[PDB]
This record gives structure tokens, sequence and C-alpha cells, in this order.
């Protein structure tokens, strides 16, 4: 059967096999490991005339020995047997037969770990470094025994590397044990002392051998910088581990390697080994090579040449990681360059030079993501160092503090606004186009925005922001008409200015500051070319994708700019009107136009959103200011509203919000004058909605149509509100002679009383949003849709039958629980049980009781009654005959918004302290009856429950305990034994609790009644 | 505690050095400029193709005295609309909770996926908000526009 294990090992590895594939690879993993797949497997490696791959097989079937003591040593013995067989026939000359070699280096590894775990007999390994070593020397099977735990010294080791392949064997030796080392310990941590084995004997070994490979020229192979890294990574996951001098000789040798000497190979490597030590576990190079690292980093000196070698070639990926290094390094370093700067606790002219090193750094040439990462990493080092001296002591700054470091943060200004101006993504879209260099770019600039951000603490405003408004302010970027720049420099650096403006203007509160009225009036040009901007993006012809995406990118920079300026704008309003001009201008050029060519229409919206968007902002802020430009936007909308438009229902939505943010501070000329416009806009929006439904029998169009008008007077409702931040009004609201109220509650019927609409949950939604809008406001507030109890009544009595009782009650239901809020005071208990009876007890049997639904909504009205008026719901017709027998048998019900509903129910019951004496008196008395059935329904559904719901009726136990303390054992010693005798410990030991750590004694009594 | 603190240092690193595109975060300012590690700023971005495109959705998290022993408290604006997403904000998600999936190993690179998964992928196991999970299941169309509304009205 060998012939045929042979045989369709072969066949899994030909190109194109017979039978199936997984099938004889399920055989094979059932020849291993059975008794004779030990023995199949010396076989294959002891036979040369088989394939690589069926060897690597033998030492993969070797590699199954989990399945006690002794089959481990047997295994143990011919693993290093085939071992020092192949390995003596590498080192001669034979090539690619070291795959096997690895396979049986990682069986020999995982042997390591597992013999040195906690669990005649077998010591421990110790070093198996020094067993390979001796094996290369050929009384037979007995030299195996002396050769295993005891060799040599150091010289004879260097013996050994007499060849090249000597050294890649033990450099590959020692890795794959310290990367299986490393796999191990973070797989589960039960090593915890196999590292103090490596520590005394392969840690030894592997630093001497590291250290020869390092120092002697002739032994020297690359692949030990691979070794190095893992070593390095094992010691990152444990910890006294020296490693010392092996940096002190990688430094010496990166700075050795050279273009003409290594080709900067060497030099790469040791810089991704010294990447990844800053990057992972920064500490564990000391103080001396750290400052070595610094000397040769910022020095003509050896890293600008190897910085000029990796430019001119075009590496950019690694330059990126040079990028990556050297931040990494630098950003531990932080506290002994801003003490030996700015606290005075011969320097000062070297650490003058230091900053301006590195600031030259900071520039450095070659635009950024496309080429470099200098900056992209260095803005967190600046973040650092922001952070650091505004976290500095303010009796420790040095004499010359401030001035030195305004300095050199404005230097950084100046450096890094070249930087991320929109040429550089301009130049990306152009050469790599829509890749993740622009997304990369996009995190750049959000970098520096909030780099700008922590460097104001220390620059100001005069040194920061009148900067960038003088800058913008006094030229004019357009000098011609319509103001088109025409100049692309200037409308560069100006998108950079009012980006970073932006950004430094939103931290600020532009009402309480007349700073910003000063230094804008020193600037005649600064709101001209603001608008230039947003006109000469907006204008700008869409021909590629990149004037596209660079056409929305200057349409959102200046929509957003604009609108951070509204404090400004109530500070100085003369300013206002060329904005208000040139953004109705190109609110009407995106709002007009219809051409869609194709996916055009998306950056239209976007536009439209943004335009939108600082418009809410505006009619938030400068309420006042906007008065004259309502009678023309009003008429505007009436041409929007139309069965053809442009505008999505969401920007008529806030286009009506807008609207409704001006005119609700018109109550200067008194509710009259602010009525005629809330007259014509109830008037436009019921008419249009009555025109829609009546003429054009509704399809979908129609019903997005009326949706959209819906939200529109929702969006309406809600902008009349006054904001958080006289007696003539209430009367007249109260009144409302021009009927907004009958209008509104019309317009809702018409649409309500359409089969097409009343059974849909979206148009209920808004219904109940709408008629609910004037409920729970704070009293005396003139609101002029402030329902009142009949009226609200009588419209959820008019659409609740025809309507759907599944999807759309709960909207009703809530409107009503804000209607018992607001009207609380006036509120009758018939009333409440006029309520009850027709709008969910008639439902309630078909519709109600087997939906949960409309069950925790049922539940979650009686509570808000509960919560609101007791009185209502405890003088009920239908308390003890509907509520109460219902509520008791929904106690161990499925669903968990149901079981939470009736806990609430009883807990707010037993802890209702708005409760009359006389009604305390009677709910205690009922209670007090109904008491036994309760803990019957509590134990039932604490036994057929399962965890995560044993909490629930804990709080209805506490209550009730802390309640009734004295008939609850009463009623334990009767709820108890029907859900053995055990159960009674729970009594003295639930009750002496009393409350607040129950459930303890629960589960404890759980535990015990359930295995019974 | 001091771990919280050490802790919360190494994430601010791990973030500003490696995160996805279109994220961002940082600890809010305390009244003297220096940053609160336990309440930082965070925004989502949807996930394109869906109809969470386009927006960026502002975040606060809340990490409490025991993180990491404690998850983060992670919140959207009130009024939030999601079916995973409580009135008050507070999302439901497993990594979130100590009682479920949560692990101290977890860092905010996989919250922050995490929550751009339940983004377009709610889940109904935690129903936190009553008319979003209503629609989701019985109104999906109205779903739909409401999400395409608020990506509007939270637009990068």
């Amino acid at each position: 059967s060998i012939h045929e294990v042979v045989a369709l090992i072969e066949e899994l590895y030909s190109p194109h096999p017979k039978h199936d594939v997984n099938q004889i690879q399920q055989s094979l993993q059932s020849i291993q490991k059975s008794e004779q797949g030990f023995h199949l497997a010396n076989e294959l490696l002891s036979d040369d005339k088989y394939s690589a791959n069926v060897k690597y097989f033998g030492a993969l079937t070797l590699t199954v020995q989990l399945n006690t003591l002794w089959n481990v040593f047997r295994s143990n013995l011919l693993y290093l047997t085939k071992f020092s067989t192949l390995y003596v026939s590498n080192p001669n000359m034979y090539g690619q037969s070291l795959i096997i070699i690895k396979k049986l280096m990682s069986n020999l590894s995982l042997i390591f770990t597992k013999i040195n775990d906690p669990q005649n007999m077998i010591k421990q390994w110790n070093n198996p470094i020094n067993t390979f070593i001796q094996l290369m020397s050929v009384a037979d099977q007995l030299l195996l025994d002396s050769i295993n735990c005891s060799l040599t010294y150091e010289q004879l080791s260097q013996f050994v590397s007499l060849s090249q392949k000597h050294n890649e064997l033990a450099l590959t030796f020692t890795e794959v044990i310290v990367e299986d080392l490393t796999k191990f310990q973070t797989k589960r941590h039960s090593m915890s002392q196999i590292h103090e084995v490596v520590h005394e004997h392969l840690y030894i070994s592997t630093m001497a051998l590291i250290n020869l490979n390092l120092t002697a020229q002739a032994v020297f192979n690359p692949t030990v910088f691979d070794c190095i890294t893992a070593w390095i990574n094992y010691i990152s996951l444990t910890r006294r581990m020296d490693l010392s001098e092996i940096f002190q000789n990688l430094i010496d040798l990166m700075y050795q390697s050279t273009e003409g000497s290594d080709g900067y190979e060497n030099a790469e490597k040791i810089l991704t080994i010294f990447g990844n030590v800053f990057a992972n576990d920064p500490l564990l190079m000391s103080y001396d090579l750290r400052q070595q690292i610094e000397c040769i980093f910022l020095g003509n000196s050896w890293m600008l040449q190897y910085m000029n070698y990796l430019v001119t070639n075009d590496f950019f990926s690694e330059l990126k990681e040079l990028a990556i290094c050297i931040v990494d390094f630098l950003q531990i370093n932080t506290l002994s360059v801003c003490n030996k700067l700015f606290t005075n606790i011969v320097q000062d002219e070297y650490i003058q030079e230091y900053i301006k090193v590195l600031l030259q750094m900071t520039n450095f040439p070659l635009t950024p993501v496309l080429q470099e990462f200098f900056s992209v990493r260095m803005v967190d080092f600046w973040l650092d160092l922001s952070d650091a001296y505004t976290n500095l002591a303010s009796e420790t700054l040095r004499p010359n503090s401030i001035e030195l470091s305004t300095q050199i943060f404005q230097q950084l200004i100046n450096i890094y606004l070249p930087k991320i101006s929109l040429s550089v993504k301009q130049r990306i879209i152009e050469e790599e186009g829509e890749s993740t260099s622009v997304n990369e770019f996009e995190d750049f600039r959000n970098a520096v925005s909030d780099l700008a951000q922590s460097l104001w603490s220390i620059l100001g405003n005069d040194n920061l922001t009148n900067v960038l408004i003088d800058g913008m302010g006094q030229m004019p970027a357009a000098s011609d008409e319509t103001l088109i720049i025409k100049d692309t420099d200037v409308l560069f650096r100006i998108e950079t200015m009012c980006f970073v403006l932006n950004t430094i203007l939103v931290d600020m509160t532009l009402s309480e500051s007349p700073w910003i009225k000063n230094i804008v009036d020193a600037n005649k040009f600064f709101n001209q070319n603001v608008i230039s901007v947003f006109q000469t993006g907006f204008q700008t012809s869409a021909s590629t994708k990149v004037s596209q995406i660079l056409k929305l990118d200057f349409v959102r920079t200046s929509t957003t700019l604009i609108g951070t300026l509204a404090g400004y704008f109530k500070q100085e309003p003369f300013q206002l009107n060329p904005y208000v001009e040139a953004l109705f201008q190109g609110l009407h050029t995106c709002t007009n136009f219809t051409s869609k060519n194709e996916q055009e229409k998306i950056s239209n919206d976007k536009l439209e959103v943004m335009v939108i968007k600082t418009v809410s902002t505006l009619c938030e802020t400068c309420r006042e200011e906007l008065t004259p430009y309502l009678m023309h936007f009003i008429s505007f909308l009436n041409t929007v509203i139309m069965p053809d438009s442009n505008v999505s229902h969401f920007t008529r939505t806030k286009l009506v919000r807008s609207i409704g943010y001006v005119v609700q501070c018109q109550v200067s000329n008194g509710p009259e004058e602010q009525a005629k416009y809330i007259l014509q806009l109830t008037n436009l929006l019921s008419g249009s909605i009555e025109h829609c439904l009546a003429s054009s029998v509704q399809l979908q169009e129609q019903q997005d149509y009326i949706n959209c008008l819906l939200y529109c007077i929702s969006e309406l409702a809600t902008s009349l509100i006054q904001p958080t931040e006289l007696s003539e009004f209430q009367s007249f609201w109260s009144s409302d002679p021009l009927q907004i109220r009958s209008k509104i509650m019309c317009t809702i019927d018409k649409v309500l009383d359409n089969s097409i609409y009343c059974k849909n949950s979206a148009f209920v939604e808004i219904g109940c949003l709408i008629v609910g809008k004037g409920l729970n406001l704070p009293d005396g507030e003139p609101y002029f849709l402030k329902y009142n109890m009949s009226e609200v009544m009588n419209f959820v009595l008019r659409h609740v039958p025809n309507c759907e009782l599944a999807t759309c009650l709960p909207y009703f239901v809530y409107l009503l629980e804000k209607l018992i809020s607001e009207f609380r005071k006036e509120l009758t208990p018939q009333e409440f049980d006029f309520m009850f009876e027709k709008i969910l007890l008639v439902y309630y049997d078909a519709y109600i009781i087997n939906d949960p639904d409309l069950l925790q909504m049922t539940i979650g009205f009686v509570n808000n009654v509960l919560d609101v008026k007791p009185g209502l719901a405890i003088g009920s017709k239908h308390w003890t005959s509907f509520i109460l027998p219902q509520f008791l048998k929904l106690i161990p019900s499925r669903e968990k918004f149901t079981i939470v509903a009736v806990a609430k129910f009883w807990t707010k019951l037993i802890n209702n302290k708005k409760y009359n004496q006389e009604e305390l008196t009677t709910v205690r008395q009922q209670v007090s009856s109904i008491g036994g059935d309760l803990v019957y329904q509590i134990m039932y559904g604490l036994f057929h429950t399962q965890r995560s719901d044993l909490n629930s009726y804990t709080d209805l136990l506490r209550a009730l305990v802390a309640k009734f303390p004295i008939e609850a054992r009463e009623w334990l010693v009767a709820v108890l034994p029907q859900i053995a005798g055990h159960e009674k410990f729970i009594n003295k030991l639930l009750i002496t609790r009393g409350s607040r750590a129950a459930g303890n004694v629960i589960l404890q009594w759980w535990l015990d009644c359930t295995t019974l | 505690s001091s771990l919280c603190l050490q802790r919360l240092q190494e994430e601010r690193k791990k973030w500003r050095k490696d995160h996805p595109f279109g994220f961002y975060a940082k600890p809010v300012k305390k009244a003297d400029g220096s940053m609160d590690l336990q309440k930082w700023e965070a925004g989502i971005p949807g996930k394109e193709g869906t109809n969470w495109a386009g927006g960026v959705y502002p975040i606060t998290v809340e990490y409490p005295n025991e993180y990491p022993s404690k998850p983060p408290k992670v919140k959207f604006p009130a009024g939030f609309y999601h079916p995973n997403v409580y009135p008050s904000g507070t999302i439901c998600l497993s990594i979130l909770n100590e009682d479920q999936d949560w692990r101290p190993a977890i860092t905010l690179k996989q919250i922050v996926l995490g929550v751009q998964d339940l983004l377009d992928s709610p889940n109904p196991n935690s129903p936190a908000q009553e008319p979003a999970w209503r629609s989701f299941s019985r109104n999906k169309a109205e779903y739909d526009k409401k999400v395409l509304l608020q990506a509007k009205q939270y637009s990068k």
C-alpha cells in the first residue's frame, strides 16, 4: 500500500488530477496518524527518490504528535534524524531543498514548545541550537543522547560558519523558533518559564550569532536582518534582555551602507528594523542610540544623500517608509526639546539651528501624497508639540518663549499653507485620477485643520486669523465684474485661505466679538473675495471629472465659510447684502436648470444641499436682518412647488424651514402682519395639496409630492416655535380668525380620507406629528398650531377606523399621550374611559392582543397614564375588570419589550408617589387581594425563563417586598411550592434584605429549584 | 484610573497613525486647552453605494474610569434615526456592551468599523428606536427616504 500512498500523493499535486482532490486529501488525512503513519513518514523522509512534496507530507505527517509521552520521544528521534540527513545534504550543493528543511524546523520548534510546558523520564531540552551544532559530525544512535543537552563553545560555533549556507540555516532556525515562540505566547499565556529557558541558553547563542554576522564582514548575510526583527518582536512581548550592542552595530552598518558600497540595501533593511522598533516598542532602544539616530537623521550629511538617492530614483514607497521611521523616532522626544526651547530649567544657538533644520525638513520639496508623506506624519508631531507647550506650567516659561514660539509656528504656517494647496489635489487627480491618494490628501487636510485649531492658542487672532484676513481682504481676487478671478495662482491661494479661515472661525463666537468688525472693515475686498471664490467655482463649467469634483470642492468650502460667518453678519449687516444676492443668483442657477448628463445631478444635489444648509444657518441666526427679502421668496417657492422642478423633497422642506425661520422673528408689527405671511404659506401648501390629490389621481409621484408637502408643513410647524435662547399674540392664535388650524386640519383630513394614504404608516406618522406639534409646549408660548383636546380627539376618532390597525395605531396613541400630558389638569376619568373604549378596547381582542407592537403600545399608554395622572387609570370602569386580569396573564410573556412593559406597569403602580390618600388606600387594598397571583406569575416567568430576564421581576419583587413585607411571606409560602422544601430558604433571606440586593438571593433560589 | 489614561494615549497615537479614509477623531478640548482623553469627538462616513452614502455622522465617545475593563459609551446626536440608536443616541452594538462581546483589547478602529457596518445592516435583536425599526419592518420605502434625507442632513 506504500505504492498506493505515493500514487495518491503524486495525484494530489498533479496539474489536472483524477477522481477528486478533496477525496484524496481526506484519505491522506486518514492514513495519518495511525500506528503506521509514523513509520510511513520515516520511510518517506529516508527515501531520496521521492519528490519534495512527498517528503514535505512526511514531515507534516510527523507533525501530528498531539495524538502519550513515549511516542513523542520516538518521534523527536526520527525528527532529528531526518533533520540531520537533509541538513547535511544541503550545505555541499543541493539547492531548493530547504522547503522540507523549514518544515522539519517548524516541527522541532513545536516539540520545543510542547516539551518545556508544565505537563526513568526525560528532562528538558534547554538548547536545541547547540544540539543541531554538534549533529554535523559523522557509536551512532548513542551520539544524539550526549550531543542533545550539552554542547560546545563560541569558537566552534564560528567554525561552523565556514560556509554561507551554514550561517543561513542557523539564522533561519533561530528565526523560526522565535516566531513560533511568539505565536505560541500570543495564542495562550501558559509559558511564563520557557521564556527564562530561552533567556538563559538560546538568547546567548542568538545574540552571539547576530553580533558575529554584524561585526565580521565575511560572515555577514542579509538573512540575519529578518531574524533580528523576529527576535525583537518576541522581546517586545515579554519584558532583562540587553539588545543594546545589536542596535549599535546596526547603526554602524546603516551608516557604512552607502550607494557605492551596499546600494542602500542594508540601510533599507536596518531602517525597516528601526521603524518597527520606533512604531511598536520605541522604549526598546536606549537613550544613547536614539541620540545617534538623531545625529544621523538631522546631521553633506549622510541622511540627505540617502534622501536624494530615493528622490532621484522616484522611489515613493521607500521614501514613505523613511518618513514613517523618522516621525515615529521624533515623536518620543518632546519634553527635552520643549524644555531646552521654552523653559529655562551655548545651547540656544544649537537648538535654534536644531529647529531650523527640523523646519527645513518639515517643508521638504516634492508635492505631498503623490510623492512624499513627511508633512502627513509631521502633523501628529506638531500636534503633540502644541499640546505639550499648552500643557506647560505658567511659571516655567522662558523670557523669549512667546517670541520664539510665535516665530517657529509662523514659519510652520508659511510652510504648510502651500502644502495643502488645492493645486496638489489637482495634480493628484490629473496624474493618479480617483485613487486612494486623493483620500489620503483629504485626511491630510483634516489633520492640518486640527493642527491650526491647536496652534491658535499660541499665535492668537492677529498672528493666525488676521494673517489670512489681511491676505485675502486687502487685494481684489477679481477686478472685472461678475467676480471672475481669471487667475489660477490667486485662486488656489484664496481657496486655501478660505478653508483655514473657516476651520479657525468655527471655534469662535462672532456675536460677542467686536474684533471681527474691526478686522473686516480694514479689508475692502474680503467679502468680495469670498463671493469671488463662490461665483468662480459655481460658474465653472465641468468638462472633465476633475473640473467637476474641483467645482464641488470650491462650492463646499465657500458655503461652509459663509455658514460660519452668521454672527458677524448680525454684527455687520451692510456687508450681508452682497452675500444674499450672490447666493440667490447661484441658488437660482442650480434650481431652474434641468440639464443632467448624467451623474452631474448628484453634484447638483450636493451643491443645492450645501447652499440650502447655509441658508438654514443664516436664517437661524440673522432672523431680524433678513426681513426685506421675504416677499420675493414666497413667490419663488410657488414656482418651485410646481409638479416640475429640480429640487429634492429635502431641499423643498429645508427651504420652507428657512422662510419659517425668518418669519418667526416678524413679531414686531403685531400678530396680524406676521399672520399675513403665515396665512399665505398655509393657503399655498393646502391649495397645492388639494390640487394634487383631486386632479392627478394619486400615483407614486403624487404620493411623494404629498409626502413632501406634508414634511414642508412639519418643517414650518417646527420653524415657528420660539427658540429657547405679548397677550395679543395669545388671544389671536387662541382664536386664529384666519383659520390656520382649520385649514391644516381639513387638509390632513383630505389626505387621510383617501384609502391610498390612510393605510400607509408614513402619512399617519407625519399627520400625528403635525397635529401634536402644539402639544407639550411650555404654556404661555403663543403657538399658532396649539390644538385643544376635542379637536385632536375627534381627529383621531375620524381617521382611526378607516386606517390600518396593525401599523398605524401607535402614532395616534402617542398623540393621545401627548394630549394627556398637556390636558392633565382638565382630564376626567370618564373622558379617559371614552378614549380607552373607542381607540383600544374595541380593537383589542382582534388586532392588539396577538400583536406585540400593539401590545407594548397599550401597556406603554397605561404607563403614561400612571406617570401623569394616576386618578384617571385608578378610577376606570375597566380597571379591575380588564386592565388587571389582562396584565396579570401577560406577566410571563415571550416578548422582551412586553415583559419590560408589564414590569414597568406594576412597578410604577407600586412606587407611584402621585397618589391621593384615597387613591393610595384603594390601591393598597386591591394589591392586598391580587398579590397572591402576582407572586405566582413572577415565579412562573422566572422558572420558564432563562438568563437575561431574571432581573425583571426582581425589581417587581423588590418593590412588592418593600411595600408589602408582611403579606410577602404569606404569598411566598403559597407561590414557591407550586413552582422542593429548600425553597423556604429564600423566604428568610429575601424579606431580611428588604431591597437593593435581591436577585443575588433569587438566582441562588433558581439554582436550587432548577435541578430538583 | 491610570491604566485608563495610558491606554487612551496609546489609542490616540494608534488612531492618528492609521485609520480608515473619511473618519476623524480627536479629544475634545477642556477649558484650559488640554485634551479630555475620556471624551472624544468623531465622524463616521456612510458607506458608498448605500442609502447612507454622502453623510458623515458625528458621534461622541465617553470612556469610563474603568476603561478598558468597561467599554466606552458611544452616542449619536439625540434624535438620530436608526433602529439601533436609543432616543438618547446610545448605540446598541455587541462590542460596546460589557455583558456581550466587549473585550479590553478592542480598539477604536474596530469600534468605528463596527458602527459603519451597523449603519446599512441594522441588527433586529436591538430595537432601540420604535419609529426607525417600525418603518424598517413595515414601510421600507419610508425608511430609505428618511436615511437619504439624513445623509443630506449630515452631508460631507
